[PDB]
RNA sequence: UAUAUAGGCGUCUGGGGGGAACGCGGGGAAGUGAAACAUCUCAGUACCCGUAGGAAGAGAAAACAAAAUGUGAUUCCGUG
RNA sequence: CUGCUGUGAAUCUGCCGGGACCACCCGGUAAGCCUGAAUACUUCCCAGUGACCGAUAGCGGAUUAGUACCGUGAGGGAAU
RNA sequence: UCUACCCAUGGCCAGGGUGAAGCGCGGGUAAGACCGCGUGGAGGCCCGAACCCACUUAGGUUGAAGACUGAGGGGAUGAGCUGUGGGUAGGGGUGAAAGGCCAAUCAAACUCCGUGAUAGCUGGUUCUCCCCGAAAUGCAUUUAGGUGCAGCGUCGCAUGUUUCUUGCCGGAGGUAGAGCUACUGGAUGGCCGAUGGGCCCCACAGGGUUACUGACGUCAGCCAAACUCCGAAUGCCGGU
RNA sequence: GAGUGAGAAUGCAGGCAUGAGUAGCGAUUAGGCAAGUGAGAACCUUGCCCGCCGAAAGACCAAGGGUUCCUGGGCCAGGC
RNA sequence: GUCAGGUAGAGAAUACUAAGGCGUACGAGUGAACUAUGGUUAAGGAACUCGGCAAAAUGCCCCCGUAACUUCGGGAGAAG
RNA sequence: AAAACACAGGUCCGUGCGAAGUCGCAAGACGAUGUAUACGGACUGACGCCUGCCCAAGGUAGCGAAAUUCCUUGUCGGGUAAGUUCCGACCUGCACGAAUGGCGUAACGACUUCUCAACUGUCUCAACCAUAGACUCGGCGAAAUUGCACUACGAGUAAAGAUGCUCGUUACGCGCGGCAGGACGAAAAGACCCCGGGACCUUCACUACAACUUGGUAUUGGUGC
RNA sequence: UCUGAUCGUAUUGGGCCUCUAACCUCGGACCGUAUAUCCGGUUCAGGGACAGUGCCUGGUGGGUAGUUUAACUGGGGCGGUUGCCUCCUAAAAUGUAACGGAGGCGCCCAAAGGUUCCCUCAACCUGGACGGCAAUCAGGUGUUGAGUGUAAGUGCACAAGGGAGCUUGACUGCGAGACGGACAUGUCGAGCAGGGACGAAAGUCGGGACUAGUGAUCCGGCACCUCUGAGUGGAAGGGGUGUCGCUCAACGGAUAAAAGGUACCCCGGGGAUAACAGGCUGAUCUUCCCCAAGAGUCCAUAUCGACGGGAUGGUUUGGCACCUCGAUGUCGGCUCGUCGCAUCCUGGGGCUGGAGCAGGUCCCAAGGGUUGGGCUGUUCGCCCAUUAAAGCGGCACGCG
C-alpha cells in the first residue's frame, strides 16, 4: 500500500506554476484599531484562516479570505494570518493540497493561533484529518456562519430556526469533532456557543447526545410549523389590501438597514457586521405623490449561501417573492462588485424556481458612496448599467431613488379621467384624500379636475364621469 | 469520571491533654501541638515535636507573658 | 552337525480355584485442610497386585549408652 | 537404614558405630541361616450377657429376602 | 442389543421414460474428425410405489405416544436400504464435523467405592416459667452478605459512689454570628491623581492640557467551607 | 442414665381429603334384529342381514415370548 | 423374509371385490356456543399477511410446437 | 437441514520403505500383502478468465487493468396509484479487495429475496352442512393444586399494584353451561444480571510431566597413525 | 625441598582410519515340524563398537495435567483509586464517612547537624558611570507583609530567619512518668553514669522549627562475644549483639512461583444487586401561565412575543434502588375493550388586521364518530386515493 514516499521530497502535487508545498501564506490579514484587542483577558482567540484557490484568480482568490477575516472579526476574535494554495485538485481528505499537515501545524505553532477556520462545509472525516494533525479547535465557514446568527439572535423565531440549522449541520458530523469539542467542553466559555451564541441561552453546547439532538430537531420543526401560521396570520393586511411592497435586497453590509432608516425616517438598527438585521422588518412609506406603499429590508446573503441554514432565510425568501419591485443594494468595498451582485442574484433564481410567480421588476443601488470608488470614479455611474447611489457610509440625501422607484413600481392605479361635481358640501373630499389629487385643475363651483382613482372610487363615480 | 482528590492523613490526636488546675506528675504531656501555639513558663519543657511536658509534680496553669500564651506548673502545697 | 544341546517320547510327584477379618512385600490416588493454591496435609489411608500362617513379620548385636565398676536378641503394651 | 547407575578395598597394627569431619577412647565384629512366648482378627461353632431394638425400630431381610421388582450390565432393592 | 463408523455373509428396490459408449450401413473427405440411420442399453439419469429420511402446515402438548398422527414433501441402481454375526470403551471411542452420538442424560457415560466429599451459601433445629438485655459501630482483612479484636449484654469475683444530675469555681477553642482600612481574594459608585495620549505655545527642554484612564491613596456600601482584627451559646477536661 | 418433647426441613413411611362423581374411557370400519344361555345380556352362542381390509387388517417362516394352544370348570382380581 | 386372485390400470398406486379374516371390548341421545376434519359458497381475486402460510388450481394418454442461454449433455414434460 | 460438512479438481509439506504417520510401556499392529503415478498430513473446493521496456548482471520494479463493487454519493429513470428485492446509463485517483484470492458460469436446490399469469373463504365478511368431542342420561373413574374461608366493588392505606385493613357502595340461598380480567394463577429453589463454587476450552499465565532432542558414563573391544 | 630449563623410562585422554569377537538386521537357507509369514537354534550375507537400552545431564515442549487470574464500586464492566503527610468538609476538646474540594511523599544535608557569639528583612522614598523597574552602594521610612531545602498548615522579628569560630551529641548503658491507642505499630520524655563538643562559667547537644521520606514475621548474608559444642579435645552448625536483603506500592504484607473465554455452560444463593413492570423526584420532557422590549402598515397584547420569572402532568430521556430472581413471560400486530379531555369532525359562543367566500385565536362542550392501501421489524415515519374527520393520551408502554 505504501509506494515511493518521496512526494514532498522531489515530486510536486499541483505545481503548475505555484503550488506543492508553496503555501504562499501571504496577506497576513489582521487589523488594529487602538490596540487593546482584548483590554483585560482572552477576548480574542487569535484565529487563523484557510483558503483553497479554485476556479478564478486574484479577482476572487483573496476575496474568500477578505470575507472570512471580517466575518471572524464580527464573531470577535483576531485573525492572525491566512493561508491558501493554487490547488488544481481539491483532495477529498482535506482539499488542502499536498497534505501539508506538519507544515501548517508548525506555522500555527509559530503563532499564538489556538483556533483555525476553513472554507466550505467539511465532512466529518474531511475535517478530522486536519483536527488530528493540527491539535487545535477548528471550525469551518458554515460553523462560523451559524455562530454569527446564533450570537446575533434576538427573538423566538431566530432562536429556534438558527438552533435547528445548527442541529442539522451537526447531523452529518455528529461523530468526531463534536465529541472533541464536548470533551473539554466550553471550558468557562468556548469558541462556539449555542442557540444564542453571545452568552445567554446556548451557553452549554450544540450537539451532545444523538437522542437529544433528534428530539430537539423534531420539536424545532414543529415550532417552525407553528411560526409559519403565526407569520402568515400577521401578514394579512397587506395581501388583503393589495398594497405595493418593495424589498431591499443586499448581499451584506450594503447598508440596507441604514438606507431603510433613510427615505422613511425609520430608526432600525444599523450595526457594523455582515449579519446585523435579524428578521425582515418593514415600514410604510410614501411615493412622490402618495401611494402609502410598504418597504421591507432583507437579511444578509453571503456567497455560497449555506443550505444548512435556510429556515432563517425562508421568511426573507417569502417576503421577497410576495413583492413587486426589487431594489438591489450593493456594498462599495470589494473590488468585484459585479461578482457580488451576480452571486447574490444567483439566489433569486432558485427563489423564483420554487415560488414561481414572475420575474419582478428590478432596480439597482450601491451604498458606501462616500468611502467607495476612491479609485473608481464615475465609470460605475455612467458606463455601468442601471444603478443609483447616494447614501454614504453613514447617511446622505436621496434625490431620484424615490422617483424612479415610483415610476418602476406597479402602476395599477388607474389614471383615467373622472368628473367630480359639487353635490355635497365637501363631496370632492373623498377623491382628494383617495386616489391622490394629481393635476388639481380646480376651476369653480362644481370644480372640474383630472386625477387618478382606484377601482372602487372609479366604479362609484362612473356614472358622474362626464367628459370635459 | 475519576476524582483527582480522595486522599487524607491519619488522626494526629493533638490538643490539650491536661487543662487548667489539673494535678500532674513529672514528665506528663500537657499539650500535643504543631508549632508554638503555647510556650513554656516555669517547670514546663518543650519536647522534640513542640510537645509541652511537666518538669515537676504540680498543678497546671495557663497564663500569658509578653503576648504569648504560656503553660506553667504551680507547685501544689502539701496539706 | 561333529561332539552336544534345544526339542521329542514315556513314567513318578506336586500346583491350578475359593474363602470375613488379621500378616508380609510392592504399586498407590483424589475430594478435603491450608479460609485460594503448587511444597505440604489428606496419606502411605482408599484401591490394586504378589503371597502365605494359624497367626504372620522381627529376632541373637558390625546394638544402645556415656566415662556410669553401665544395660545385654526380638516383640507388644504405658510413660517419656 | 535403604533402591537403581558408575567405580571399587583390607582380615585383626583388619573393619564398622558413637548424628558432617578429624585424633583418643568406648561398643561391636557386615556382607550366611533358622527360632516358640508374650501380640492382631472372626467365615464358622458352642455357652452366656445386656440401666440394647421390639415391627416406620433392630440386619436390606421377625413373613418369598438379596426374594418380588427396576436396569442390557455392573448394580439398586423393598412391604407384609 | 440404542446410536457413530468399520468388517464377514445374505436379502430388497412395482411400473414407465430418455438413450452414452461400443458395433453395422450410408455421405464427407487422401484422410479421419464430422454428418443421418440402425442395434446397444451406460447413468451417484428422469417420473413414481415398496423401503429410507424428515421440508411445510394443522392436531396432540396431565398426548394414542417421554418425539407421534393426518395431509402435502425428498431420495428411490446408489456415497442406496436392510437382516444375521462381529470390532472400536471414557480424557477413551466414532464422527461427509453438529461439540454430534456412545442404552430416553454427554463441554468427558454408567455403577460401586474414597464418602457421612466440601459448600464464607439456603433451609431446618422439638416442653415451660422467672430475672437481666443488646447491635447493626471503629479498626484490619484475597476483605465488604464472612471473620478477629475493641465497643454495647449476662454471670461470678474485688473495691464501693469512684457512676450520673444540679450549683459554683479553673481552663483551652476559633464554630454561629460578626468584621475587613486587620490578613488572602473578588467587587459596587464617587473624589484626587502619575501613564498618558490628542490639542494650544509649538522644541525634543519648558508651561497649560485634554467625551477620557485608572498608579498610589481617599469616601460610602459589600461578601468568603479551604479569609480572620474578634467571637459567643452548648459541649468537653478537672476541683468542690 | 437418656435414641426425652416437632408444626414447619418443596423432610420421609402409611392412611385419607380438595379438584369431582369432574376429565377420560385410546383412531381414522358399523352395526341390527330373531332365538338361546343364564339371576343378570349392547358386548356371550347360533341364523340371518349390513359394513371393513383384501401387496392385508389374509396365509406362512425367523427372532422374541414360554404354555398364553385344546377340553372341562369359575366368575369379588384384571378387561378402562 | 415367503405367498401375491378378478375387474379398470403400465403398475406391488388407486377403487370395488374373491378366498380368508374382522365389526377390537364403554354405550344411548341430542340440529347449543366453541375446537378438530372434510364439503360448498354469490361478487371481487392476495385487498390478508412479516411471507400466497394454508387452501385452491394444473395433474392422464396420443398428436403438433417448443425460447434466452449452454460445459453441446442440456434447458425440456420448456412454455404453448 | 442450510449459504454449513462432504465432494471430484488443485497446491504445498513429510515419507527410500518391519517408511512417514497412528494405537501400544513394549512386543506388535494398521499404512500394505502397498513402494514416490504410492502413502500420510495441510489448506482450498467442478469448469473458464485472469498483465509489458529495463524487468559474471541492464533499474525502480510495479503496471501504471480488468468482469470491482463498501459506492442511500439522488449519482436519473424502469419496477406501482403509492413498490421493497432489484434492473440499467453517472460521482464514484491511492479506495481496493485480488498472483491465490477474486470475478464469471450451463445444469441442479423441500436454500434465501422478489415480480407476473392462473387459482382460489387468505381476505372484504362471513353463512350453512356432516362427523369427532363439548352438552344430557347410565357404568367405571383419575390428576396437577391446595395455610385458611358463609373468598364483592370504588377511593384510599400498607413491604409503595388489597377478596381479608379504613370509609362508603352493592349484593336473597344453591347450582348449570360458557369467556378468560384478577387471584402478582399452576408448572420449573430465574436459565437474564451479580456473588461464591465448578467444569471444559485458549495461550508468548505459573508450575510440572509425556514425548522429542543434546552430551557424560555401562554394555564397549584390538591394531594403526 | 628449598631458585630452578630439560630429562630417560612407565601410567593415560582426545581426533582420524580401520578390523571382528560384543551387539544389530522383517536379508537368505536349513532344524524343532506333519501343518507354522510365530518363536527359538545352526549357518551364510550385510552392518558394527556406531545404533539401541540403563543411570546422569542441558534444551524444546498446552501434547497432557493441577491450578491462579484482588477488592472498592449509587448493579457490573470500562475508567479511577488502594500506603504515609497537610488543609477544608468536621457542627470552636479528641475523633468522624462519601468514586467530597485542594495538594504533596517514596527524599535531601558531612552541612542545611552541635554549640558559642553577632545581625535584622520585604517593600517604599531620595542620589548615584555603564546599571535599566528590578544587580552593588549611601541615607531615610519600614514590627513582619521577606525568608524559613521540600506539600499545606501550626509557629518563628525573644527570632526557629541571616553571618562567623570551633566541632561530630547524626553518642554508648538506661529511663521516672505520659500521649495515642482493637492488637501490632507510633510519638514525648526530665534525669543518672562513660567519654566528648562548644562556651569564662551557667549551660545546650541521644540529628534537621514541627508534622511525610516507609514495610511485620519468616528465611537467609556479613562483623564481634566470658554462650553452646550430641563419649572426650576440637571443628561443623546453632545462639546473642550490631547491621544487611522485599514498587511484599493491592503498602497489616494468602504462594518462593500464575493470564484469559464460555451464548455449550452447570451448581449454591440474591430482589442484599440489574434488565421489564410498579413506587418517590421531575433534572429532561409536555401543558401553560407572569412581566412585557420588539415585531405586526400606525398600533405591546387580531396574531406572535426575546432577556427573565412561576407552576401543572407523570407519557419521554433519567435519578433512586422500596416489593418481586424457591420465576411479575419482553416489542409490533390481531380480538375485545373501558376511560381522561389537553377536542380532529359534528354543536354554542367572544375577538378579529371579520366586506362575502373563507381563515386565525380563545372559551364551553367527551353524545357519537374518526377509512382502505404501498413501503417501512422499524420506536416511528414517508407516499397513494378518499372523507367531516382520519384527535392526543392512560389502563403491567391494557389484553400471549
Ligand atoms: N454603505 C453604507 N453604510 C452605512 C450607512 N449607514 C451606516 N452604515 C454603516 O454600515 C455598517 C453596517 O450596517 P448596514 O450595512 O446598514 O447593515 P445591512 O447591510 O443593512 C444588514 P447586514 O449587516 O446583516 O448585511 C454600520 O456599522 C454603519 O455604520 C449607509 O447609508 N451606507
Amino acid at each position: 500500500y505504501p509506494e515511493n514516499s518521496v512526494a514532498p521530497s522531489t515530486g510536486e502535487l499541483a505545481l503548475e506554476d505555484r503550488a506543492s508545498l508553496r503555501r504562499v501564506a501571504g496577506l497576513s490579514t489582521e487589523l488594529a484599531d487602538v490596540s487593546e484587542v482584548e483590554y483585560r483577558q482572552l477576548r480574542l482567540e487569535r484565529v487563523v484562516l484557510v483558503g483553497v484557490w479554485t476556479e478564478g484568480s486574484a479577482a476572487d482568490a483573496e476575496a474568500s479570505l477578505a470575507e472570512l477575516a471580517a466575518l471572524a472579526e464580527t464573531a470577535g476574535s483576531e485573525v492572525l494570518e491566512g493561508l491558501i494554495q493554487r490547488r488544481d485538485k481539491p483532495d477529498p481528505s482535506t482539499y488542502i493540497g499536498s497534505g501539508k499537515a506538519a507544515e501548517l501545524r508548525e506555522v500555527v505553532l509559530a503563532t499564538g493561533a489556538d483556533t483555525v477556520i476553513c472554507d466550505g462545509e467539511l465532512s466529518p472525516a474531511q475535517l478530522n484529518a486536519l483536527e488530528k494533525a493540527v491539535k487545535v479547535k477548528v471550525i469551518d465557514r458554515t460553523a462560523l456562519i451559524l455562530d454569527i446568527f446564533a450570537q446575533h439572535a434576538t427573538s423566538r423565531e431566530g432562536k429556534a430556526q438558527v438552533s435547528l440549522a445548527q442541529m442539522e449541520y451537526m447531523l452529518p458530523r455528529l461523530r468526531g469533532w463534536g465529541e472533541s469539542m464536548s470533551r473539554q467542553a466550553g471550558g468557562r466559555a468556548g469558541g462556539a456557543g449555542g442557540g444564542v451564541g453571545t452568552r445567554g441561552p446556548g451557553e452549554t453546547k450544540i450537539e451532545t447526545d444523538r437522542r437529544r439532538i433528534r428530539e430537539r430537531m423534531a420539536k424545532l420543526r414543529r415550532e417552525i410549523r407553528d411560526m409559519k401560521k403565526i407569520r402568515d396570520t400577521q401578514r394579512g393586511s397587506r395581501r388583503r389590501s393589495e398594497i405595493p411592497s418593495v424589498a431591499i435586497v443586499g448581499y451584506t453590509n450594503a447598508g440596507k438597514s441604514s438606507l431603510l432608516n433613510a427615505l422613511t425616517g425609520a430608526g432600525v438598527l444599523v450595526e457594523n457586521a455582515l449579519f446585523a438585521t435579524l428578521e425582515p422588518t418593514t415600514r410604510r412609506g410614501e411615493f412622490e405623490d402618495g401611494r402609502p406603499f410598504v418597504l421591507t429590508d432583507t437579511v444578509g446573503f453571503v456567497r455560497h449561501l449555506p443550505t444548512q441554514l435556510v429556515e432563517a432565510f425562508r421568511s426573507t425568501l417569502e417576503e421577497v417573492v410576495d413583492a413587486d419591485l426589487l431594489i438591489h443594494v450593493v456594498d462599495g468595498s470589494d473590488v468585484n462588485p459585479l461578482a457580488q451582485i451576480n452571486a447574490v442574484r444567483t439566489v433569486i433564481n432558485e427563489v423564483v424556481a420554487e415560488y414561481d410567480i414572475a420575474p419582478p421588476p428590478e432596480l439597482l443601488v450601491v451604498n458606501k458612496i462616500d468611502a467607495a470608488t476612491g479609485v473608481g470614479l464615475a465609470q460605475l455611474r455612467r458606463a455601468l448599467p442601471d444603478a443609483v447611489f447616494v447614501s454614504a457610509r453613514t447617511g446622505d440625501g436621496l434625490d431620484k431613488l424615490r422617483s424612479r422607484m415610483g415610476e418602476l413600481v406597479e402602476s395599477t392605479d388607474a389614471t383615467v379621467d373622472v368628473t367630480i361635481p359639487y353635490d355635497r358640501g365637501d363631496l370632492v373630499a373623498r377623491v382628494h384624500t383617495d386616489g391622490h389629487v394629481d393635476a388639481t385643475e380646480h376651476t369653480d363651483a362644481g370644480t372640474r379636475i383630472k386625477a387618478r382613482v382606484p377601482a372602487p372610487l372609479a366604479a362609484t363615480l362612473r356614472e358622474y364621469a362626464t367628459f370635459a | 469520571s475519576s476524582s483527582r482528590n480522595g486522599r487524607d492523613s491519619a488522626a494526629q490526636r493533638l490538643g490539650v491533654k491536661r487543662f487548667g488546675g489539673q494535678v500532674v506528675k513529672a514528665g506528663e504531656i500537657l499539650v500535643r501541638q504543631r508549632g508554638t501555639h503555647f510556650h513554656p513558663g516555669v517547670n514546663v519543657g518543650r519536647g522534640g515535636d513542640d510537645t509541652l511536658f511537666a518538669l515537676a509534680p504540680g498543678a497546671v496553669e495557663f497564663g500569658a507573658k509578653r503576648g504569648r500564651k504560656t503553660v506553667n506548673i504551680v507547685p501544689v502545697a502539701r496539706p
